[PDB]
């Protein structure tokens, strides 16, 4: 399961729902993870609409908020939800980066998610029962 | 107010949902 296309499957469904157009077996894994997602943001709706108003995104700011926030995302546990959240979260930054045109950032996120999934997520995906394991979860 | 701080906690609750 390769994390890169899982990022920009993704962020394209999430934009192209919004209204936003984007030049981006295991089908199952991306439409049980925007499922989980669209479901995420359904529910506490109220709460990301007060976060997306604090981003507060610059050019210059961008990349330190999505280190920052993650970061303490997973400080002290990893789960499916919170990974789940991971997503949402880089969709939020995603949409409110070409609400102020920042096109480029998107790309730059999409990057910053994929390298983040590789180098920090995977081994704990991994020793966790991998994606298939989250399909189980969230799926039926 | 905090960003990561309420993303974490709905991200918990959500989680328990499905256990």
């Amino acid at each position: 399961y390769d994390n890169r296309e899982i990022v920009m499957k993704y962020i394209h469904y999430k934009l192209s729902q919004r209204g936003y157009e984007w030049d981006a077996e295991s089908e199952v894994v991306h439409l049980t993870l925007r499922q989980a997602g669209d479901d995420f943001s359904r529910r506490y709706r109220r709460d990301f609409a007060e976060m997306s108003s604090q981003l507060h995104l610059t050019p210059f700011t961008a990349r330190g908020r999505f280190a920052t926030v993650v970061e303490e995302l997973f400080r002290d546990g990893v789960n499916w939800g919170r990974i789940v959240a991971f997503f949402e979260f880089g969709g939020v930054m995603c949409v409110e980066s070409v609400n102020r045109e920042m096109s480029p950032l998107v790309d730059n996120i999409a990057l910053w998610m994929t390298e983040y999934l590789n180098r920090h997520l995977h081994t704990w995906i991994q020793d966790n029962g991998g994606w298939d394991a989250f399909v189980e979860l969230y799926g039926p | 107010v905090q960003i990561a701080r309420k993303l974490q906690c709905i991200a918990d609750q959500f989680h328990r949902l499905h256990v």
